[PDB]
């Protein structure tokens, strides 16, 4: 059974709400497991307290840099980077959860949540989950984005973990 | 005060942002922070006259080559950057120049050819080859290092001079 994780999102420290994700462990188990472990913090590091550093209304919300907190960092549970597992799943519309990267085989911890269909990313970013509950929270996070992605408030993962 | 609209273009990872941040903030860090699109402002005294530079730092991400027309219409002068250890980035230069010529519908666009990362020992682009390309375009060629600051002010200030001349035509 595919695991479920949640983010409790805050805006400048004030609660906004909870987004939950199904992780497609049946199709991308290594990529799903990295995201699951970083969400629980069980390796001693992970997403808790990190921010969404790039939000572009009409496209996506991007986050996951918990090492440098500037959009340049992040690391996986397998090392700084790991390989593209597969490109089976596509960027079909809002809610898709997919890995950010800096070219082939450079997955770390950064990820993005689509707010539209982003088909030209197919075959270049590994899709590994989707929003289950709280998509309207992600839509609400777009209110603080901009054309080049700089955010107007601090959008943070105040808490995260795995749902039973 | 006269305001010059400069645009920095070139392939991913050649150092466009590192060059711009060295000029604006006098700072270099080795981290990779690929650009969506950033804009900066700096006032400088060039040839005894104060100039205001508006600098657009553009994305090298190759998938969006059809999204460049708007900023090429707006920009007055272009810094065309390759990296001296990346031969593909030097080949990409002509692609950028053709695109700027088409969008502006002109062969006379203020432009400077910049060969960046000259601090590195692993050169794959011969300096003479780049000088010859710039001569064929009729534009200046400057070798730079965003890491050591070599040529950084020279490249941007030279582009300002090219636009200054263009404006007096
Ligand atoms: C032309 C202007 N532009 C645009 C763009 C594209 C359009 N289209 C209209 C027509 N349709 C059919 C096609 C697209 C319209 N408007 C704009 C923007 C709003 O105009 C300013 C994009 C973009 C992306 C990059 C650079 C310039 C860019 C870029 C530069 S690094 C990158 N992508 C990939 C990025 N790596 C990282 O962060 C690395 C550091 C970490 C490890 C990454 O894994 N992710 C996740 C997936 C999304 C991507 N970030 C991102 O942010 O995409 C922004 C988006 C708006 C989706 C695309
Ligand atoms: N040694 C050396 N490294 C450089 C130099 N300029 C940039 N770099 C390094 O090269 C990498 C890419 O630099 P960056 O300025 O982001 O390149 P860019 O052209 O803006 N990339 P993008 O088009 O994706 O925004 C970084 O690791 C940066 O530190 C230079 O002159 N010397
Ligand atoms: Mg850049």
């Amino acid at each position: 059974v595919n695991p479920t994780v949640f983010f409790d999102i805050a805006v400048d420290g004030e609660p906004l709400g909870r987004v939950s994700f199904e992780l497609f462990a049946d199709k991308v188990p290594k990529t799903a497991e990295n995201f699951r472990a970083l969400s629980t913090g069980e390796k001693g590091f992970g997403y808790k307290g990190s921010c969404f550093h790039r939000i572009i209304p009409g496209f996506m919300c991007q986050g996951g840099d918990f090492t440098r907190h500037n959009g340049t960092g992040g690391k996986s549970i397998y090392g700084e980077k790991f390989e593209d597992e597969n490109f089976i799943l596509k960027h079909t519309g809002p809610g898709i959860l997919s890995m950010a990267n800096a070219g082939p085989n450079t997955n770390g911890s950064q990820f993005f949540i689509c707010t539209a269909k982003t088909e030209w990313l197919d075959g270049k970013h590994v899709v590994f989950g989707k929003v289950k509950e709280g998509m309207n929270i992600v839509e609400a996070m777009e209110r603080f984005g901009s054309r080049n992605g700089k955010t107007s408030k601090k959008i943070t993962i105040a808490d995260c973990g795995q749902l039973e | 005060m006269t305001e010059y609209k400069l645009v920095v273009v070139g392939a991913g990872g050649v150092g466009k942002s590192a060059l711009t941040i060295q000029l604006i903030q006098n700072h270099f860090v080795d981290e990779y922070d690929p650009t969506i699109e950033d804009s900066y402002r700096k006032q400088v005294v060039i040839d005894g006259e104060t100039c205001l530079l508006d600098i657009l730092d553009t994305a090298g991400q190759e998938e969006y080559s059809a999204m460049r027309d708007q900023y090429m219409r707006t920009g007055e002068g272009f810094l065309c950057v390759f990296a001296i250890n990346n031969s593909k980035s030097f080949a990409d230069i002509n692609l950028y120049r053709e695109q700027i010529k088409r969008v502006k519908d002109s062969d006379d666009v203020p432009m400077v050819l910049v060969g960046n990362k000259c601090d590195l020992p692993t050169r794959t682009v011969d300096t003479k080859q780049a000088h010859e390309l710039a001569k064929s375009y009729g534009i200046p060629f400057i070798e730079t290092s965003a890491k050591t600051r070599q040529g950084v002010e020279d490249a941007f200030y030279t582009l300002v001079r090219e636009i200054r001349q263009y404006r007096m035509k």
